[PDB]
């Protein structure tokens, strides 16, 4: 239950397989477009690993499906992301979370 | 409540000096037509697109 | 009433300021308050043959340096303490009839 | 919003856009890549014009295409659209240019700009004095004749001298004409063609207003006629023989009868033409009825203005000589001035002003406490000099100094020592018409002053305070021995600079209002809590009367998504409606109220509103088989005429539903036909717009209705669900003020802008970045 739309086109050969890590930049905001995070603030790219259950499922769901260098669009719903608990101080409860992340290497 | 702060890039606008408008009794012509074509961007200057 | 003489005068007398430095402001005031007092013209000038070193110094206030700086690039010892002496003379004369 | 095309991505380098305009059925429609995109702009206000547009951050690189000499499209356009190179102006180049800048670089520092004249829409449409009236003056029956006659003898000499040559069938190549022939010897049509224009010219000198009439009897029969040489003689043995008017010459009044004549006939032909169909162009198109000078005259060429002219010049010349003798507000300013920080209470400054256009200016010193919307020198709060004709202001205006020229430059010098103000010009000491060299005097140091500056429509000016002691041009002459220094000595950097921006906004009414009063009135057991508007000045010989616009200063938000006397508790607990009204006091015209709400971005402040004046535009999505299947309304004004439900007291009712987006009306308790439509995550405001015709005008109501919440309990969050009416502080009524300060950045963006050449069309440029730290209110949405 993952929506996502494209921005910008990828190689659309290479995916992420079992036993690689992601680098990524990610952007986030609420529903209501104020942004939460950034890692481009830091000056930083971001490294999971897929299986290991290092983020939310929502973020997981959205980079299986992204190809190298392919920049887009996630949409998370609150039962997939925080639910009735949220971040405290950060995100309210139940609330609907938006993304846009651009895959920049896998290894 | 409180306010809110962040970093924000600045942004301008660029015109030709051509005018076209809809009157009863005007002179002008009313289809218009024009084209633009980029040459280079960089998606991310700074930290924001 | 303000007569010619006066008038003229004060036509004249942002020259005569320019011919004498910044440098020199102290002994135009030492000047005057001397001239306060029936100080002979000569009598004066004998005195301030001798007190020349009370001159301002160039370390000092931020004022005098970029006065300084204009002052040299214009186009260009006793008669320094004959121009202070001209020049204050009139300044009290001037001053004494406010 | 999302719109769906092949391929759809963000604008990326090689891609080309395309963009077309059609005015007869207001719609805009793009196509990417010869591919066409699924949405269009349409049913959208013109009461202006338009033009292309381009906006951008650092790090991009474009090119404009318009065809012609200039770019060439990628993509031949769809039929009926024309090329814009083709909407040139006669009199203007083209070229790429800001938007509504004040500010430029220049040769020595940057340029402060004042407002721009612009064109408007109805420039493009001819007025004639051409009226039904026909004169037919038998007393000049017989001049019409002879007027023709020679006209038509000069026009035979223009075109002989040029090359032309009689023949019985027109040659424009072999320059053969037929109608180098004497006057009486044309065909009749002509004859009489010649014989109209002749009438039309006596016509419109009488339409002018002119007097035409005989007073030098002998004067015709001392005529000569020119006599020329036997090389202007056609083969049908007709030379031509103007009159020698060398004689004649034009009163003033009879020169400007000529001006006038002139232009009035080529109105009157435009507009025959714009009956015709013709438009203007920037090419001569015959099937297409396109013509090259298809304007008004106030905007033509002086060549042909000049030429036209002097057809009618000789023809008042001829005349003579037979004997007969005939006989917004707020955009129109702009001030600069220092931040308050620098304010200064002793010393002796310094600081220049040089003009660089001759029109209307001032330059002075003002305190912190200055209004942005007052001219300079109307008050007590500035001290100026004004530069355009030689005035003084302050509470007033007197005569001082004289007129400047261009390139001329201003020093002003004020002393804290002794109260005075001294005005320079180009080293000179101004002086005053009664001996007196000080502008001011008697001066109190007060708070302090600050230098400052206006520029009128279409000026420039360049200010210097300063800080770079070589770069003043006249210090050394007057000020530099009297012991003045420049202002911005001894600083590390620029100083800091606010100007008035004309961009209406809503603040809250003063306590102190000369003319507005708002009272705050506690509920009771029969009527809710309040807020009431009254007149305190009206019918006295000083009252203001004058468009009012009015909104409460908390919102209402929708919800995120929407779904697919006794009240019951759990339909009022488990309801989404909420209710507010307004009255309006007998003596007021319903006529002059509209009642509803506002978005947070309206800026209009209009003085002649209707609600035909109001913005709109719809939206339109369909498929590649150009089914539509969504189409929305957007605006920023939701509101209902009061004269709709036209003594005794009006009240109107609004209510909205915030999980379906859907509005609605009722006038003393009976519905209306209006109501409204909005998108999920949409603010409103409540709002109100009166002309006060009473003492007491309007009155805001906070009640409720049976089942209904009140809007207390939408506004706040503590009360959601508490059905008391309620009015705390933090609620009040605001206004709409047209013009504020505001900061001026310290650094800008550098745009370079060329022609690349005839293939490739304009370019534009920008690298270096630039960025600010913002702060966001969040209940305003604004930064």
């Amino acid at each position: 239950g993952v929506e996502i739309e494209t921005i910008s086109p990828g190689d659309g050969r290479t995916f992420p397989k079992k036993g690689q890590t992601c680098v990524v930049h990610y952007t986030g905001m609420l529903q209501n477009g104020k942004k939460f995070d950034s890692s481009r603030d830091r000056n930083k790219p971001f490294k999971f690993r897929i299986g290991k259950q290092e983020v939310i499922k929502g973020f997981e769901e959205g980079a299986a499906q992204m190809s190298l260098g392919q920049r887009a669009k996630l949409t998370c719903t609150p039962d997939v992301a925080y639910g009735a608990t949220g971040h405290p101080g950060v995100i309210p409860p139940n609330a609907t979370l938006i993304f846009d992340v651009e895959l920049l290497n896998l290894e | 409540l409180l306010l809110q702060t962040n970093l924000i890039n600045y942004v301008t606008s660029i015109r030709p000096n051509i005018f076209v408008g809809r009157a009863e009794g005007s002179t002008q012509y009313g289809k218009w037509y024009f084209e633009v074509m980029v040459d280079e961007v960089v998606p991310f200057l700074t930290a924001q697109a | 009433q303000t007569s010619l003489i006066v008038a003229t005068l004060k036509k004249m007398l942002p020259i005569g300021l320019n011919m004498c430095a910044p440098t020199d402001q102290d002994l135009i005031m030492l000047a005057k308050t001397r001239y306060a007092l029936k100080d002979t013209d000569e009598e004066v000038r004998e005195f301030l043959q001798n007190n020349l070193h009370l001159q301002g110094k160039v370390e000092g206030s931020p004022s005098l340096r970029w006065q300084m700086a204009l002052y040299r690039g214009l186009p260009g010892p006793e008669k320094i303490v004959r121009r202070v002496q001209e020049v204050s003379a009139v300044l009290y004369h001037l001053e004494q009839t406010e | 919003r999302p719109v769906t095309s092949p391929g759809q991505h963000l604008l990326a380098p090689e891609d080309v856009v395309s963009c077309c305009l059609d005015l007869s059925v207001p719609s805009i429609s793009f196509r990417i890549n010869g591919c066409p995109v699924q949405g269009v702009f349409e049913a959208f206000n013109l009461d202006g014009l338009f033009f292309p547009v381009v906006s951008f951050s650092a790090g991009v690189k474009v090119r404009f295409l318009l065809g012609g000499r200039h770019g060439e499209f990628k993509f031949l356009p769809p039929p009926g659209y024309a090329p814009c190179h083709e909407a040139v102006l006669p009199r203007e180049r083209l070229r790429l240019e800001p938007i509504k800048e004040y500010r430029r670089e220049g040769p020595r520092g940057p340029h402060l700009v004042g407002p721009s004249r612009c064109l408007s829409h109805t420039d493009f449409v001819p007025c004639p004095v051409d009226t039904v009236q026909i004169v037919l003056p038998p007393h000049l029956e017989r001049i019409r004749e002879k007027l023709a006659e020679n006209i038509h003898e000069l026009w035979a000499l223009t075109r002989i001298e040029q090359g032309w040559t009689y023949g019985p069938v027109r040659d424009d190549n072999k320059r053969l004409h037929p109608c180098l022939v004497n006057f009486h010897s044309l065909p009749e049509p002509e004859r009489n063609y010649n014989l109209q224009m002749s009438g039309e010219t006596l016509k419109t000198l009488l339409a002018l207003g002119c007097h035409v009439g005989m007073a030098d009897e002998k004067a015709e029969d001392n005529l000569k006629k020119t006599k020329l040489p036997k090389t202007y003689m056609m083969s049908n043995g007709y030379k031509p023989a103007p009159l020698d008017l060398s004689h004649v010459r034009l009163t003033p009044a009879q020169t400007t009868l000529v001006d006038r004549l002139a232009e009035n006939g080529h109105n009157v032909w435009a507009r025959d033409r714009v009956a015709q169909g013709w438009s203007y162009s920037a090419v001569q198109d015959i099937p297409a009825r396109r013509n090259p000078r298809l304007v008004p005259y106030r905007l033509l060429d002086e060549a042909t203005k000049r030429s036209n002219r002097d057809s009618l010049c000789q023809a008042v010349r001829t005349l003579l000589g037979y004997g007969y003798n005939i006989e917004s507000r707020w955009d129109r300013v702009r001030i600069f001035r220092a931040e308050k920080s620098y304010t200064v209470q002793s010393g002796r400054w310094y600081f220049e002003f040089e003009a660089v256009t001759t029109g209307e200016m001032r330059v002075g010193w003002a305190r912190p406490e200055l209004r942005p919307d007052v001219e300079l020198g109307a008050d007590e709060l500035a001290y100026v000099f004004n530069g355009h004709r030689g005035q003084r202001w302050h509470l007033g205006s007197e005569p001082f100094g004289r007129p400047w020229q261009s390139g001329d430059v201003v020093g002003c010098m004020i002393d804290l020592t002794e109260n005075t103000i001294i005005f320079t010009l180009n080293g000179e000491v101004l002086m005053s018409d009664s001996g007196s060299e000080t502008a001011f005097r008697e001066i109190e140091i007060g708070d302090g002053f600050l230098p400052v500056c206006s520029l009128g429509p279409g000026q420039v000016g360049h200010l210097n305070l300063g800080q770079d002691v070589s770069s003043l041009r006249f210090f050394a002459i007057c000020g530099l021995q009297e012991g003045f220094e420049p202002f911005a000595i001894n600083m590390q950097r620029p100083v800091t600079t606010w100007f008035s921006k004309s961009l209406p906004q809503f603040e809250p009414v003063p306590p102190e209002h000369p003319h507005y009063e708002v009272a705050r009135m506690d509920g009771t057991v029969d009527t809710p809590p309040c807020l009431r508007l009254a007149h305190r000045t009206w019918g006295s010989q000083n009252s203001l009367v004058e468009m009012l616009f009015l909104r409460l200063s908390l919102p209402v938000q929708f919800h995120q998504h929407f779904r697919c006397n006794r009240d019951d508790p759990e339909i009022i607990l488990n309801t989404t409606t909420y209710y507010y009204s307004v009255r309006v006091f007998a003596g007021q015209e319903p006529s002059c109220v509209w009642v509803g709400w506002v978005t947070p971005d309206y800026h209009q402040h209009d003085m002649n509103f209707d609600l035909s004046k109001v913005r709109a535009v719809t939206v339109t999505m369909g498929d590649e088989q150009g089914n539509v299947h969504s189409s929305l309304k957007c605006s920023n004004c939701y509101m209902v005429w009061g004269g709709d439900f036209v003594h005794t007291d009006l009240v109107i009712g609004c209510l909205v539903d915030l999980a379906t987006g859907l509005m609605t009306f009722t006038a003393n308790g009976k519905e209306s036909n209006t109501f409204f439509q909005v998108e999920p995550n949409t603010k409103l405001f409540p709002a109100v717009f009166v002309l006060p015709t009473h003492q007491n005008v309007i009155q805001f109501e906070l009640g409720k209705q049976k089942n209904i919440m009140p809007l207390s309990a939408a506004m706040f969050l503590s009360e959601r669900k508490n059905p008391a009416p309620q009015c705390p502080p933090r609620l009040e009524v605001q206004m709409l003020m047209p013009v504020s300060w505001s900061r001026m950045p310290n650094h800008f963006l550098q745009v370079e802008t060329r022609r690349a050449g005839e293939r490739l069309g304009w370019a534009v440029q920008c690298q270096d970045p630039l960025t600010m730290m913002a702060l966001h209110i969040p209940e305003e949405n604004r930064c």
